[PDB]
Formats: structure tokens, C-alpha cells, sequence
């Protein structure tokens, strides 16, 4: 389960990062390569809003990442959860053993008030 | 041509700014310190702003004389230039006259 789902976080977690640095290089080389003649205005202001919209996914990507890892982590806890239900489960079915002994009890000790049947009630 | 007679009406219009903020900070007679460093950048800007603007109107007048499409991106880049230098200008106007109200 989240073996494999944590393992895909992390390699989202590289790409987003490469992603990252290529998207600062191509702001570089824009600003540096372009300040040399403004007149270039379709290339300067495509590479920007290419910039911007990188800058975004980026961000959007570790936001993600930030959340899923909540998801993982809740499912990282089915076994604990699972043995915790199967006490509780056991519990369960103990406490009506419980109460239908006591039921009987009850009505045998209405019946025939036997000392003994106090001490069982006890 | 325009754009250059724009610029230097800026450039007188917030030289007489910082002249009306000088009188405004004298009589209300302020002494905060946050508004005394604002003034000193203020004058300091001014300082930057004129030599630029000297400088936009020798590039122009350069650029009229010799017109190239070399002169002209020089000329271009001259102006974001100033322009990067008003917007500062009119930044510390802004921070000295929050201050005034504020």
C-alpha cells in the first residue's frame, strides 16, 4: 500500500525539484539573453509567462505532495488500526458472554435465593 | 520626443513634492525618526532621478542626432532604466506621506 505510494511522493518530489532548477536556469538565461535587445518582445515575454507558469506547477506540486503525505500516513496505520478492532472486537463478544451469565444469574438467583447464587452474582 | 518631455515634467513635479512634503514635515514639526530617514532618502532619490534624467535627455538627444536601430534599443533600455528609477522615486514619496497621515 503506502510502500509504493510514498516511493511515487519521492520521485515526484526529484522531478518537481529538477523541474525547479531547470525553470530558474531558462530565468536566467532569458533576463541575461534578452536585456541585450529589448526589441525581442515576443521571445522576452514568452519565456516569462513560461517562467511563471513553471514557478506554479512547482509550487502546486509540493502543495500536493504536502497533502498526500496526510493520506499516507492514515494509511500507513491499517495494521494498528486492524489489531486494535480485533481486541476491541474480542472485547466485545466477551462482554455479552458477560452479560448473558449474568442474565442467567439473575434469573436463577430471583428464583431460588440460594447464598450461592449471591456469591455467583458477585 | 514626448516621452522625454514627459519625463522631465515628472521630474520637476516631484522635486516640488519633496519640497511641499520638506514644509509639510517643518510645520506640523515632526520629529519621529522614522520620518527624518525617510526624508534623507528621499533627497537622496532626487539626487539619482536628476542624474538620470540628464542622462535619458543627452542618450535622446544623442539618438535624434545618429538614429540606428542600435541607438534606438540603447535608447529603449535608457528609458526602463529611468522609469525603474521613478517608480523608486515615487516608492519613498509614498512611505514619506503614510508617514505624514499615519
Amino acid at each position: 500500500g503506502s510502500e509504493v505510494e510514498i516511493l511515487k511522493a519521492l520521485l515526484e518530489l526529484k522531478k518537481s525539484t529538477a523541474e525547479l532548477k531547470r525553470a530558474t536556469a531558462s530565468l536566467r538565461a532569458i533576463t541575461e539573453e534578452l536585456k541585450k535587445n529589448p526589441s525581442e518582445d515576443a521571445l522576452v515575454e514568452h519565456n516569462r509567462a513560461i517562467v511563471e507558469h513553471n514557478a506554479i506547477i512547482v509550487e502546486n506540486n509540493r502543495i500536493i505532495a504536502a497533502v498526500l503525505m496526510l493520506i499516507v500516513v492514515a494509511v500507513g496505520m491499517t495494521q494498528e488500526i486492524k489489531k486494535a478492532l480485533e481486541e476491541l472486537v474480542a472485547s466485545t463478544a466477551e462482554l455479552k458472554r458477560a452479560t448473558a451469565s449474568l442474565r442467567a444469574i439473575t434469573e436463577e438467583l430471583k428464583k431460588n435465593p440460594s447464598e450461592d447464587a449471591l456469591v455467583e452474582h458477585n | 520626443r514626448a516621452i522625454v518631455e514627459h519625463n522631465a515634467i515628472i521630474v520637476e513635479n516631484n522635486r516640488i513634492i519633496a519640497a511641499v512634503l520638506e514644509l509639510i514635515v517643518r510645520a506640523l514639526n515632526l520629529t519621529d525618526a522614522e520620518v527624518i530617514k525617510a526624508l534623507i532618502e528621499l533627497r537622496l532619490s532626487t539626487l539619482e532621478l536628476v542624474a538620470a534624467t540628464a542622462s535619458l535627455r543627452e542618450i535622446t538627444e544623442e539618438l535624434k542626432k545618429n538614429p540606428s536601430e542600435d541607438a534606438l534599443v540603447e535608447h529603449n533600455r535608457a528609458i526602463v532604466e529611468h522609469n525603474a528609477i521613478i517608480v523608486e522615486n515615487n516608492r519613498i514619496i509614498a512611505a514619506v506621506l503614510e508617514l505624514i497621515v499615519g
